[PDB]
């Protein structure tokens, strides 16, 4: 059948995920070959050598939002595989309870512990950014100490 | 870039009986809607929401429990880590709210010791079925000295403003 709103609207992050992504990776390379035009250069240098400090700040903050955005990519699909666990499972739910045989109780059964399993796999990709989110805290109080 | 970053990652709970609306109440926050078919949550799940405070970014992890009491097992393993709670219950519905009490204490069990705590008064929408009056929902939420908040999911009144001001209360008390 024709597409669900609730899909399309997952389906669009997901394309302007990639779409920033892709401008991430491009940036990084931009910026790849400014590099090495600046260490061919010194070879003001004194200030010549602090634009490419700040070259240096912006190319760490491509990578810090790269491993964001390739994480967002997962919490995507496992929130579409959490759908369709949760449609698959109130249809069997639904069915009286006088014609469940212990066969329709088991799949009940797994499909629901399936379910509570990709909820758990999106509660550590939360965790995983927050642990990035402290590592790159920690590493900017160093850099402007 | 022009995509920032949060700064800093909170984690809420919602808690109360099975059709007080507390996914509609989070459905609000999260993409502005309202749908009036009761489909009721199965185990527990969570919605994303950042918001800006103080200037400072704020990520909300706001968990969604299923209210029936066979999930109810499952719920209190939540307790623990949440750093802010809305307990909810329906001004429509006289049950829900004599409940509080015996959810305030599931609370006080297992939750953090500086746990903020909210009580929420949804539907208030339905004047002409209200069974709590408003006074009563301040009552016992005075005696608890936690926030209170008559809500509604359909009208969206006080939703925005519930969960700013439990993410403010959370954010004053972390030095
Ligand atoms: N008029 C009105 N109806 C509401 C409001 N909030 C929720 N409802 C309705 O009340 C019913 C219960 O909503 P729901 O959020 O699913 O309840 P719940 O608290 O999630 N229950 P459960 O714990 O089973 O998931 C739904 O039919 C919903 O449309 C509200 O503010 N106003
Ligand atoms: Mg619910």
């Amino acid at each position: 059948g024709h597409m669900k709103q609730e899909e399309l609207k997952r389906l669009y992050k997901a394309q302007a995920i990639q779409r920033q992504l892709e401008e991430v990776e491009e940036r990084q390379r931009a910026s790849e070959i400014q590099g090495v035009r600046l260490e061919k250069a010194l070879r003001d240098e004194a200030q010549l050598l602090q634009e490419w400090f700040k070259l240096v700040l912006e190319k760490n903050k491509l990578m810090r939002y790269e491993s964001e955005l390739l994480i967002m990519a997962q919490e995507l699909e496992l929130e579409d595989h959490q759908s369709r666990l949760e449609q698959k499972l109130r249809e069997k739910m639904l069915k009286e309870e006088s014609q469940k045989d212990e066969k329709d109780l088991n799949e009940e059964q797994e499909v629901f512990t399936e379910l509570m399993q990709v909820i758990e796999q999106r509660d550590k990709l939360v965790d995983s950014l927050e642990e990035q989110r402290i590592r790159e805290k920690a590493e900017d109080q160093h850099f402007e100490s | 870039m022009a995509k920032k970053t949060y700064d800093l990652l909170f984690k809420l709970l919602l808690i109360g009986d099975s059709g007080v609306g507390k996914t509609c109440v989070l459905f609000r926050f999260s993409d502005d809607a309202f749908n009036t078919t009761f489909i009721s949550t199965i185990g527990i799940d969570f919605k994303i929401k950042t918001v800006e405070l103080q200037g400072k970014k704020i990520k909300l992890q706001i968990w969604d429990t299923a209210g029936q009491e066979r999930f109810h097992t499952i719920t209190t393993s939540y307790y623990r880590g949440a750093m802010g709670i809305m307990l909810v219950y329906d001004i429509t519905n006289g049950k829900s709210f004599e409940n509080i009490s015996k959810w305030l204490r599931n609370i006080d069990e297992h939750a953090n010791e500086d746990v903020e705590r909210m009580l929420l008064g949804n539907k208030c929408d339905m004047d002409d079925k209200r069974v709590v009056p408003k006074g009563k929902g301040e009552q016992i939420a005075r005696e608890h000295g936690i926030r209170f908040f008559e809500t509604s999911a359909k009208a969206n009144i006080n939703i925005e403003k519930a969960f700013l001001t439990l993410a403010e209360d959370i954010l004053r008390k972390t030095p």
